[PDB]
């Protein structure tokens, strides 16, 4: 017997057992999230032990059929998915090292305050106080205290365990047949042994720069819009040519500029759709909002949610005495059961957030078909794409005209747009070129080109030459403020909300193709159109079975990551953008510094 | 004039396995098959060779009633010319078969929360089955080229598998009660006629 | 293999009783097993299917029951044409195996059996060979020993017997025992015996003839 | 209506071959498995061989493994047994059987036997056709007969007086000496009175070599 048909004898066997094991991890994980309880904890510890040790003995006995003696693809990618060694190569105490590093780092995020001067006792934590004060207060001094202090208190902590986080993890990748641990992260892109499909590890940077030097004027036009806002709000703290201080930006590492809408707002006079107060008008729970989208997405042609779906999902906070989570969440506990996770209310942004998790329920329904190690989306940046295209679909004012919700003498203006387009810019655009920065800067320090005693001297360079900022506090090498964000202190990567936020403009305009759309992209309602429907089905059933390229053409005909639809876009808002500012400076300087 | 029983096959308080169908014999009755037809309360039911539009007006030599227990997704693999796990070791129909194949759900039955594990399947065998062929066999599967010495270690499995059942399960993974009716005419008593 | 054992052999009832056979297997068989029955000199037919089902057109009184190692099988009715010989037989794995067989007889009052002996004749003496016949007639049951004696020497290899089937107008046996020995053999001795020992002597009855 | 009839039955010499075939009416053949079982003279039967309803797996008993040869032909509704290397063992009669139920019935193909043919007798033998002898058994109530001996084949049917003679006759099976050849003895018991007076004659007649042989009793 050829080494490919105990290869599927052992598959087989394997998911078999894995169907069961994971069926039973997700509904204790269920019970417990939607009923917190200690022995709810213990069960789904109990659950998860049990998980992790077959899978582990799964991928040993798996590290026994070599890679060269399987030809069959579906085979093959489940025995490469299976036989993953991962952080297991090195010796035990240096795992119990990283596992020591990684929960102190975590609980000092979490855990870590700022007492306010000559109060001991009144110390806030990141949420919500200075969340607060990030999101709502823009004082200067405010902000710069509550900057300096979260920088202070918390990046100088985790200097030192960062570096020892980052040389352990090194080991456990090169350990591995890895260049290094970013290797490690861009891995997940890499497609072998398909022609017509290839994906090398090297060609992500090429993309992701050719990318962005296409995305920079837009950047370029939003930057010179809101530093002319900011110098008619701050005066005498930001200059014509200067960047921008980085405590104003409405967040704490300027990630996103949506907070700065109400200091950038084109036309503050005309307000934007609300249609809560037409909701409580009707009448509308959150079983009228869920029959909804069940009635957009079977016009569509997908079709409806089970009866085990209106039997089993929370739609609504219990309340009383039953405590759950109420981040919205879509699962898929396997064996055909799809649940929703949401304490929705009657608002609009509830209305959307249950077609975005209706949009991954559809998906996670598409995929049952496949075995167990292919139920997932092509890559990282599939799955939320799909969440949030159902979401701008749901927004246009067509489709709340057409439920009732908005009076049928409602007449829309081009002011009211160019406010909705600013909103979604200030969101969309701006976390991009952060989002780049942060990925270069951890793929250098992780790679070498980054000596640590520059760090922070290498950290605020690129703010000023790509993202156009300065810092209001010189750092020295103790900072380590880069740590101070979730996703750097906690090991995830962060390239995927890059290219996450342009798949989704490559869908949608795609879709608004298929339902024959006249008009602005950012106007378009698919509703009503089986084509689409069955265009987005063809891509959500494959699952993992096939490479990611090959799933996105099946959509959108193309194999490769493309920017051109986000500017098609943002076209509107760029045209007016490029009439507002005339008459000012594009560029930045980058000796400027408000500490001088 | 007795009336066939029915609430032995169909009224059972317990059912039998996949691989371990059970089967009984009818004779000697007046069975009408009209009023199984016109019941309204079985989901599947598909008759081939014969039509059950009121064709309650022959006769045969002897009733074969077979009965089991599998899932939902795999109710359509007992037909003629079907492929897959139950089909090739568990149950298996002839090419050519002339009967009835009735199934209904018994989620409200057959389902236990916590799983119930009381129903199994052969998942390996050498070879596949042969119509009407029934094996029970506990022989380990040698998946490799080494003798597996009776023990369940390196390629060596257990062929047979149990079924999880939960009540909270789709309508694809809920179990599901089919009886098979095969009739039988021989060259002489001819007894199950059932006016 | 698997070996089918079938205890006792025979079997002797009377109209109106009831009777059981059993049957046993060496091997786990489950519920594959048969019941059949046989006539002299017809074919068998079979009266039970696997272990508990009966046949189309056997009277409803035969009942099987039993699985896994030991079987039975209840007649409860005797009728006139209820007297035969019944086998079970294994289908769970080839080789398939049958048993040894029990007959079911007629009961009835112990009865001891006429005995006579008959020399040679000389007719079969000119040829060489020499043949002496003993026989039993009208006994009861069927078991019964024969022994040869030639000067008080016992005789092994060198006689056969036979009997005959029960009667119908009283339910008898018959058996017939022949002793053969050469010409020059049968001149050398004088004297010889031929030995019944049945139930229905209290003593075995030797028959003897002086050449 | 379900018949089945055996037919290919003789006299044969050891170490030669012999083919049996057996035909059915009655039923679907290409359905069915069949089965072959033989009985011995005197004693119970026996399982031969076993073929499928497709004919794919073939199955036989150790005692006559790599001799018979079991085989199919639905084709022309009928089913054959090949016999090769015969021995003294292997003298007969050979019943043609089918099972109850349709292709494996219930479990890997074997079930009860629900059909049985009439059975043909095979015998296997060295020696030939030779005529038979008779003995007188004089009395010494009184009971005489007659020996019939060094007789083959089967059978030889023994009458008294004429048919006139048929009240305490008994005949006994035949019995097979060590030298090949058959004899039974059958007899009569009269009263004592009868001796002198009634004179008592038994016919023996042999159909295969067409001899009667008539002996009369005497005191
Ligand atoms: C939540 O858990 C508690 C304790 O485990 C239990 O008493 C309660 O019934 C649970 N709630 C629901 C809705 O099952
Ligand atoms: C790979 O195996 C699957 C079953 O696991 C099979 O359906 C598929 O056809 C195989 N690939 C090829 C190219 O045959
Ligand atoms: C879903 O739609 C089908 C029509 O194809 C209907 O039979 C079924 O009842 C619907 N289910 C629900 C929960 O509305
Ligand atoms: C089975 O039981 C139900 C319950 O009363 C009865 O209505 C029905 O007639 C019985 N027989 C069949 C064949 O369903
Ligand atoms: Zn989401």
């Amino acid at each position: 017997s050829t080494i490919e048909e105990q290869a599927k004898t052992f598959l087989d066997k394997f998911n078999h057992e894995a169907e069961d094991l994971f069926y039973q991890s997700s509904l204790a994980s269920w019970n417990y999230n939607t009923n917190i309880t200690e022995e709810n904890v213990q069960n789904m510890n109990n659950a998860g032990d049990k998980w992790s040790a077959f899978l582990k003995e799964q991928s040993t006995l798996a590290q026994m059929y070599p890679l060269q003696e399987i030809q069959n693809l579906t085979v093959k990618l489940q025995l490469q998915a299976l036989q993953q060694n991962g952080s297991s190569v090195l010796s035990e105490d240096k795992s119990k090292r990283l596992n020591t590093i990684l929960n102190t780092m975590s609980t000092i995020y979490s855990t870590g305050k700022v007492c306010n001067p000559d109060n001991p006792q009144e110390c806030l934590l990141l949420e919500p106080g200075l969340n607060e004060i990030m999101a709502n207060s823009l004082d200067y001094n405010e902000r710069l205290w509550a900057w300096e202090s979260w920088r202070s208190e918390v990046g100088k902590q985790l200097r030192p365990l960062y570096e020892e986080y980052v040389v352990l993890k090194n080991e456990m990748a090169r350990a591995n047949h890895y260049e290094d641990y970013g290797d490690y992260w861009r891995g997940d892109y890499e497609v072998n042994g398909v022609d017509g499909y290839d994906y090398s590890r090297g060609q992500l940077i090429e993309d992701v720069e050719h990318t962005f030097e296409e995305i920079k004027p837009l950047y370029e036009h939003l930057h010179a819009y809101v530093r002319a806002k900011l110098m008619n709000a701050y005066p005498s703290y930001i200059s014509p040519i200067g960047c921008l201080p980085a405590h104003l930006l409405g967040d704490m590492w300027g990630r996103f500029w949506t907070n700065l809408y109400s200091l950038t707002v084109p036309f503050g006079q005309k307000p934007n759709i609300d249609v809560t107060d037409a909701m409580v008008d009707q009448a509308w729970d959150a079983q009228r909002i869920f029959k909804e989208a069940e009635k957009f997405f079977v016009s569509v042609g997908l079709p409806n949610m089970t009866q085990g779906f209106w039997e089993n999902s929370m739609l609504t906070d219990p309340g009383n005495v039953q405590k759950a989570v109420c981040h919205p969440t879509a699962w898929d506990l396997g064996k055909g059961d799809f649940r929703i996770l949401m304490c929705t209310k009657v608002t609009m942004d509830d209305f959307l957030t249950a077609h975005h998790e209706m949009g991954h329920i559809q998906y996670d329904m598409a995929y049952a078909a496949q075995p167990f190690l292919l139920r997932n989306g092509a890559n990282e940046g599939f799955h939320e794409a799909v969440g949030e295209i159902m979401s701008l679909s749901a927004a246009t004012p067509k489709h709340l005209k057409s439920i009732g919700l908005l009076s049928p003498d409602f007449q829309e203006d081009n002011e009211t747009e160019i406010n909705f387009l600013l909103k979604q810019a200030l969101t969309i655009v701006g976390t991009l070129p952060f989002t780049y920065m942060l990925e270069k800067w951890r793929w250098m320090v992780f790679k070498g080109e980054i000596p640590k005693d520059q760090w922070m001297k290498k950290w605020w360079e690129m703010k000023r030459e790509i993202v156009g900022v300065v810092e209001p506090v010189p750092h020295d090498e103790t900072y380590c403020d880069p740590a101070s964000l979730f996703h750097v202190s906690n090991d995830y990567s962060f390239i995927r909300y890059y290219t996450r936020t342009l798949y989704q403009f490559q869908f949608q305009e795609a879709l608004c193709q298929a339902a024959k759309h006249e008009g602005p992209l950012h106007k378009c309602d698919i509703s009503n159109s089986t084509e689409a429907g069955q265009k987005l089905f063809n891509m959500l059933r494959l699952g993992k079975s096939e490479p990611w390229t090959l799933a996105l053409e099946n959509v959108v005909g193309a194999k490769n990551m493309n920017v051109r639809p986000l500017l098609n876009y943002f076209e509107p808002l760029f045209t007016w953008l490029k009439d507002q500012n005339k008459n000012s400076f594009v560029g930045w300087s980058t000796d400027w510094s408000p500490y001088a | 004039t007795n009336l066939c029983p029915f609430g032995e096959v169909f009224n059972a308080t317990r059912f039998a396995s996949v691989y371990a169908w059970n089967r009984k014999r009818i004779s000697n009755c007046v069975a009408d098959y009209s009023v199984l037809y016109n019941s309204a309360s079985f989901s599947t039911f598909k008759c081939y060779g014969v039509s059950p539009t009121k064709l309650n007006d022959l006769c045969f030599t002897n009733v074969y009633a077979d009965s089991f227990v599998i899932r939902g997704d795999e109710v359509r693999q007992i037909a003629p010319g079907q492929t897959g796990k139950i089909a090739d070791y568990n149950y298996k129909l002839p090419d050519d078969f002339t009967g009835c194949v009735i199934a209904w759900n018994s989620n409200n039955l057959d389902s236990k929360v916590g799983g119930n594990y009381n129903y199994l399947y052969r998942l390996f065998r050498k070879s596949n089955l042969k119509p009407f062929e029934r094996d029970i066999s506990t022989e380990i599967y040698q998946a490799g080229s080494t003798p597996c010495n009776g023990v369940e270690g390196f390629n060596c499995y257990f062929p047979l598998q149990s079924y999880g059942f939960q009540p909270t399960n789709g309508v694809g993974y809920q179990p599901y009660r089919v009886v098979v009716l095969s009739f039988e005419l021989l060259h002489a008593p001819a007894t199950v006629c059932g006016p | 293999d698997i070996q089918m054992t079938q205890s006792p052999s025979s079997l002797s009832a009377s109209v109106g009783d009831r009777v059981t056979i059993t049957c046993r297997a060496s091997q786990s068989i489950s519920s594959y097993l048969n019941w059949y029955q046989q006539k002299p000199g017809k074919a068998p037919k079979l009266l039970i299917y696997a272990a508990s089902s009966l046949q189309s057109g056997v009277p409803s009184r035969f009942s099987g029951s039993g699985s896994g190692t030991d079987f039975t099988l209840t007649i409860s009715s005797l009728q006139p044409e209820d007297f035969a010989t019944y086998y079970c037989q294994q289908s769970y794995s080839t080789p398939l195996t049958f048993g040894g067989g029990i007959k079911v007889d007629i009961k009835r009052t112990v009865a001891a059996p006429s005995v006579f002996i008959f020399p040679p004749s000389d007719e079969q003496l000119k040829s060489g060979t020499a043949s002496v016949v003993c026989l039993l007639n009208n006994f009861y049951p069927r078991e019964a020993k024969v022994q040869w004696k030639v000067d008080n020497a016992l005789q092994s290899g060198n006689s056969q017997e036979s009997v005959t089937e029960q009667d119908s107008k009283d339910s008898t046996y018959s058996l017939s025992s022949t002793l053969t020995l050469s010409k020059a053999d049968y001149e050398k001795h004088k004297v010889y015996a031929c030995e019944v020992t049945h139930q229905g002597l209290s003593s075995p009855v030797t028959k003897s003839f002086n050449r | 209506q379900v018949q089945l009839q055996e037919s290919g039955g003789g006299v044969v010499q050891p170490g030669r071959s012999l083919r049996l075939s057996c035909a059915a009416s009655g039923f679907t053949f290409s359905r069915y498995g069949m089965h072959w079982v033989r009985q011995a003279p005197g004693k119970g039967l026996e399982w031969v061989a076993v073929i499928w309803y497709d004919g794919s797996n073939k199955y036989y008993a150790d005692s006559v493994k790599g001799r018979f040869t079991i085989s199919r032909d639905n084709s022309k509704n009928t089913l054959y047994l090949q016999m090769n290397s015969l021995r003294a063992d292997d003298t007969a009669v050979y019943y043609c059987a089918k099972q109850e139920g349709t292709y494996c019935s219930g479990g890997s193909c074997y079930s009860g036997l629900d059909y049985w043919g009439q059975g043909t007798l095979v015998t296997v033998s060295s020696a030939s056709t030779k005529g038979p002898s008779v003995f007188p058994l004089a009395p010494s109530t009184a009971a005489l007969g007659c020996l019939v001996k060094d007789y083959f084949p089967e059978p030889v049917t023994v009458s008294w007086n004429s048919g006139a003679l048929t009240s305490g006759v008994h005949t006994f099976p035949a019995v097979l000496q060590s030298s090949g050849l058959y004899s039974l003895s059958s007899v009569v018991t009269v009263p004592s009175s009868s001796l002198g007076t009634q004179t008592y004659i038994c016919n023996v007649n042999h159909k295969p070599s067409n001899t009667k042989v008539d002996k009369r009793v005497e005191p």
